[PDB]
């Protein structure tokens, strides 16, 4: 039979059968209970709208993501999300399909063990396998080397790989991602008068960020230009009218990636953690990693980031090496495409964690040889 | 490996562009001119309805005025 | 619109690939010519050593 | 329109410039490589005649 390549993510759940080009169903991972009282009788009001249904009734819900930073903080809601994904968005019972979840690097063990225990006890799948979210993004590019920066919505991690041999001592995981950029944008919009507070209006700020923000090639020059002319002010129409005008908030929101001091984080930007991740590698594979830097994940879709990052790394790196940044147009679904490719391989067909194996060793089987 | 990138990229590099250009051309041709012509036709019918309404309103006001 | 963006992306992929190939070829030329000129210098020193041996 | 034409023409110009530059570089690389081969071949014989002279 065919395998189910699910990809929990944090912000958008992407799923679909193995062997295709794009995920079959992509929908936000939010579960929102209603918060008001409700007076109409017999309206058929449910107790929790999940997935894309709660992005249409969000006016009277309190949306809450079940995955904070890679890790899962609310297991009941995550189980609800998985149940919805299997039964309503794909309509395939899990009793007859292997599953291939994905997990960020350096995550707590208990999260992974609970994930496999749920998949084997509640949904009762035949066999499931957990894979690191960066190796798949490297599969999708058709490479076999390279250092991949997978800046998702929950957590940004940077896994270097050479000739198929991952370097476990050079993984640099940073917890700045799309959600923190949304919060920072929502916080700097208040400087013009627009106040978004409700958890429903966070979605509106996210839409503003997606449609308007861009990464500046040079930050100081843009700050000077936006403060003199008015060629940058782009307007946007809220879900009820009252258009708003975003000035130099456009390139200040995604600039947080390269200067995490804006949101008070100490660490260095995504332009310098990649160079540090490279320098921890051996001295003989640094040229190949320099030449095959891969971008993935949703948050790396800002217009103009593949040039800013290249300029920064070229500034840091030695002058002789060639710096090349691979930015495929299908960046958002790169991890899932790689997952489909991996699940479609014949050599991989014996790596699944078969159910009888789980019955013999318990949920701690995932840390064992079947990784 | 890296030899299917050609056979999955170069294909859509030209076929997709040409097909989308064809789709845009046919959609514009089907849509814009027909819509403008139909709107003009409906406008002429609307003007004729306006004339009929004026005539009927005037004749009824003429008779009923007592 | 829709197709226009994709066509621009194709034109940009061609841009990146052509530019990268040009730069790599230029680096190859620099390296090869340096190799040749160092070999020529070695040949010159051998000629001078032959001259001393002849003396 | 206006923007599409100028951007497309400029990008195609960039691709053509990179391609021709790469071709020129590769031609010079091949010529330098062959000349280097000639230098090696002559240097070996220079060494042989030097060795005979020294004997
Ligand atoms: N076109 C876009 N431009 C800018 N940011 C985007 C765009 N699309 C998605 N994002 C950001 O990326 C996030 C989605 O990232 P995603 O790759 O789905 O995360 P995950 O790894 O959990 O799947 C969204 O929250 C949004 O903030
Ligand atoms: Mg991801």
């Amino acid at each position: 039979t065919t395998a189910l390549v699910c990809d929990n993510g944090s912000g958008l759940v992407k799923a679909g059968f193995a062997g295709d080009d794009a995920p079959r169903a992509v929908f936000p991972s939010i579960v929102g209970r209603p918060r008001h009282q409700g007076v109409m009788v017999g309206m058929g009001q449910k107790d929790s709208y999940v997935g894309d249904e709660a992005q249409s009734k969000r006016g009277i819900l309190t949306l809450k993501y079940p995955i904070e930073h890679g890790i899962i903080t609310n297991w009941d809601d995550m189980e609800k999300i998985w149940h919805h994904t299997f039964y309503n968005e794909l309509r395939v019972a899990p009793e007859e399909h292997p599953t291939l979840l994905t997990e960020a690097p350096l995550n707590p063990k208990a999260n992974r063990e609970k994930m496999t225990q749920i998949m084997f006890e509640t949904f009762n799948v035949p066999a499931m396998y957990v894979a690191i979210q960066a190796v798949l993004s490297l599969y999708a590019s058709g490479r076999t080397t390279g250092i991949v920066l997978d800046s998702g919505d929950g957590v940004t991690h940077n896994v270097p790989i050479y000739e198929g041999y991952a370097l476990p001592h050079a993984i640099m995981r940073l917890d700045l991602a799309g959600r923190d950029l949304t919060d920072y944008l929502m916080k700097i919009l208040t400087e013009r008068g627009y106040s978004f507070v409700t958890t429903a209006e966070r979605e509106i700020v996210r839409d503003i960020k997606e449609k308007l923000c861009y990464v500046a090639l040079d930050f100081e020059n843009e700050m000077a230009t936006a403060a003199s002319s008015s060629s940058l002010e782009k307007s946007y129409e809220l879900p009820d009218g009252q258009v708003i005008t975003i000035g130099n908030e456009r390139f200040r929101c995604p600039e947080t990636l390269f200067q995490p001091s804006f949101i008070g984080m100490e660490s260095a930007g995504i332009h310098e953690t990649t160079y540090n991740s490279i320098m921890k590698c051996d001295i003989d594979i640094r040229k190949d990693l320099y030449a095959n830097n891969v971008l993935s994940g949703g948050t790396t879709m800002y217009p103009g980031i593949a040039d800013r990052m290249q300029k920064e790394i070229t500034a840091l790196a030695p002058s002789t090496m060639k710096i090349k940044i691979i930015a495929p147009p299908e960046r958002k679904y790169s991890v899932w495409i790689g997952g489909s490719i991996l699940a479609s391989l014949s050599t991989f067909q014996q790596m699944w964690i078969s159910k009888q194996e789980y019955d013999e060793a318990g949920p701690s089987i995932v840390h064992r040889k079947c990784f | 490996d890296f030899d299917d990138i050609h056979r999955k990229r170069m294909e859509k590099d030209l076929n997709e562009l040409q097909a989308l250009i064809e789709a845009h051309f046919e959609n514009r041709k089907k849509e814009e001119e027909e819509l403008v012509s139909l709107k003009d036709r409906i406008e002429r019918r609307r003007a004729e309805r306006a004339e009929q309404q004026r005539i009927r309103n005037e004749r009824e006001k003429e008779r009923q005025n007592r | 619109m829709d197709a226009i963006k994709k066509k621009m992306q194709m034109l940009k992929l061609d841009k990146e690939n052509a530019l990268d190939r040009a730069e790599q070829a230029e680096a190859d030329k620099k390296a090869a010519e340096d190799r040749s000129k160092q070999l020529e210098d070695e040949l010159v020193s051998l000629q001078k050593k032959l001259k001393g041996t002849e003396d």
